[PDB]
RNA sequence: CCCGGCGAGGGGAGUGAAAAAGAACCUGAAACCGUGUACGUACAAGCAGUGGGAGCACGCUUAGGCGUGUGACUGCGUACC
RNA sequence: GUGAAGAGGGAAACAACCCAGACCGCCAGCUAAGGUCCCAAAGUCAUGGUUAAGUGGGAAACGAUGUGGGAAGGCCCAGAC
RNA sequence: GAUGUCGGCUCAUCACAUCCUGGGGCUGAAGUAGGUCCCAAGGGUAUGGCUGUUCGCCAUUUAAAGUGGUACGCGAGCUGG
RNA sequence: GCUGAAAGCAUCUAAGCACGAAACUUGCCCCGAGAUGAGUUCUCCCUGACCCUUUAAGGGUCCUGAAGGAACGUUGAAGAC
């Protein structure tokens, strides 16, 4: 017989919240990377997007271990011949402090038209609160 | 100066995409001689807007 | 604080007791009436939208005069919003007239400057004109150079070419209040603003101070 | 006979085994250019295929889960002499 | 020795380096180099230590109460520093 | 089986080993004005005489007339000494 | 620089705290929801009847044609189009 392979119009996903306060930023995107993708189900495809929507909340309260609070330096060019831009990684979080988990989890998902999809199952509010309570997303202890 | 390589047949219908011409969306008609002609032109017959201009 | 929307009337010269000729712009600032008062709780933030002048019934569409017909106001020729300073206070239907640049000194004039079309580099950017003799050939107004070699084999983003010129946004700051002269509803600006005779005109106090 | 400028060029009629043998004439290939139909395609980056592969359309044939066309998405992949 | 005249896996990409010599087919298994948090197949494996520099992931003479370990030595409740 | 050159012109862009402006330590820093080193690339950074010249000398300015990379940037942009 | 141990002292630093430049992030001006993550606010418009069937975000007929838009015309201190 020929190998299983998911459909898209008949796998199911699910939704979870996750409460980011106090996680490791790398160690916490690895998870959510993974589940996005869909790695944890046993239907895994690799062309179809099997993962999960998954709630990130408190986004601003993730915690970076060493000197990263204040070293780490997020790069990215505007296009034009200065271009060059940077900004620290305490100065993500005062800004846009959802920036900083989107980012981390965008560079562990794969690149192409299905590693976008994937990446757009991933809700980050800086907040304690979220307005996807119809969703009925079921905490997920990550 | 000029190409480096043949441009596809593709790209050539690509460029013409904006070449396609535009129909007259209706024709006004005279009130009393009836014919149709272009909005705001005199008729074939020398009639606009059933005044009978100079038709000689 | 907020501002007004006046029409440039033209400029003029007033002359002071002192021998000094002061070139004024004249804008017509009629009373502005209030639209629509925006707040935190709907909209997000506060500000006011207002209209001025007057506008053909006719040439009124039906979803513009609901607009006005709820304001309980005649509709003008457009409208425009005006921040708030977390410390003014307007209602709906309010008119607001050029008496609040009283005790202004400066303002600051916006817009659209007059249009120039397609502009060369000399006249866009002041870019230095080549030899008009000495064995130029068909080079004279030309750009010139563009890029660097091989390394950048590229133009670089912003660079600056012939292209539209004017006909677009644009403000002048701090500009001496000369005179407002409430009956005939004339603001006199010191010095130039943007735009041709009969274009619109945003006037705010100056914001540099 | 008909449209057309007592045109060009066509549509009928008629001849012929055949007119898609009509004189630009046996057969009528390829490049190249079109009309129609099915599918794909306007958030996606590169020798354009290959392996995997959903969906759609169509054909089945004693539901038979098969064939054909298309190819979303995905691994790998820088022509030939 | 390899390339030349040698594909495959590894070294991000990388004829000559490492592993290894493609008769053809398989949607079977075990391994080599190299690897096992995600991109990306496999240990967020076990035990005992080191590093705080993102050292790891570019470099010298030389400089420094950084810090871990080891074998000695001088003066010390006749009171050391 | 073709990657056109010195200098000028036009248009530039980056580096910082900083010429000016900005912030500092030391001084054989009284003050004024300097010397030296550290930080700093936001902006600014001469016109003329001679010579094809770059350069250089000279005249007179400027807060300063920086040093380099960019096919010793730039001839499908000009010039051709 | 302050306070302050490791190291009874000293020490701007290891815990903690305060100053510090045209660089950095803002403040000023312009563009900007193709920001496919395509956002928000206000206002306006449409309130028929049947048929077929592989019966569903299905197809077809009759009636209906709004808000508004476009087109055409007269044109502009808007403009190559």
């Amino acid at each position: 017989m020929k190998t299983f392979t998911a459909k898209p119009e008949t796998v199911k996903r699910d939704w979870y919240v996750v409460d980011a306060t106090g996680k490791t930023l790398g160690r916490l995107a690895t998870e959510l990377a993974r589940r996005l993708r869909g790695k944890h189900k046993a239907e895994y495809t690799p062309h179809v997007d099997t993962g999960d929507y998954i709630i990130v909340l408190n986004a601003d309260k993730v915690a970076v271990t060493g000197n990263k609070r204040t070293d780490k330096v997020y790069y990215h060019h505007t296009g034009h011949i200065g271009g060059i831009k940077q900004a620290t990684f305490e100065e993500m979080i005062a800004r846009r402090p959802e920036r900083v988990i989107e980012i981390a989890v965008k560079g562990m998902l794969p690149k192409g038209p299905l590693g976008r999809a994937m990446f757009r199952k991933l809700k980050v509010y800086a907040g304690n609160e979220h307005n996807h309570a119809a969703q009925q997303p079921q905490v997920l202890d990550i | 100066a000029v190409q480096q390589n043949k441009p596809t047949r593709s790209k050539r219908g690509m460029r013409r995409s904006h070449d396609a011409l535009t129909a007259v969306t209706s024709l006004s008609v005279d009130k009393t001689s009836g014919e149709k002609h272009l909005r705001h032109h005199i008729t074939a017959d020398g009639y606009y807007r059933g005044r009978k201009v100079i038709a000689k | 604080m907020i501002g007004l929307v006046g029409k440039k009337v033209g400029m003029t010269r007033i002359f002071t007791e002192d021998g000094v000729s002061i070139p004024v712009t004249v804008i017509e600032v009629e009373a502005n009436r209030v639209t629509q008062v925006k707040d935190l709780a709907n909209d997000g933030y506060r500000a006011i939208q207002v209209t001025t002048g007057a506008k053909k019934a006719n040439r009124v569409t039906k979803p513009e005069a609901g607009h006005f017909a709820k304001a309980g106001v005649e509709a003008g020729r457009g409208l425009w919003e005006f921040r708030l300073a977390e410390g003014e206070e307007f209602t709906v239907g309010q008119s607001i007239s050029v008496e609040l640049f009283a005790d202004v000194k400066k303002v600051d004039v916006t817009g659209t400057s007059k249009g120039k079309g397609f502009a060369g580099t000399v006249k866009r950017w002041n870019f230095r004109t080549q030899d008009a003799t000495h064995g130029n050939s068909l080079s004279h107004r030309v750009p010139g150079s563009i890029g660097q070699n091989q390394t950048p084999g590229k133009v670089f983003k912003g660079k600056k070419m012939a292209g539209q010129m004017g006909n677009e946004r644009v403000t002048v700051q701090s500009l001496d209040v000369v005179r407002v002269d409430a009956e005939r509803n004339l603001l006199l600006v010191k010095g130039a603003v943007p735009g041709a005779t009969g274009s619109d005109l945003i006037v705010k106090p100056a914001v540099k101070a």
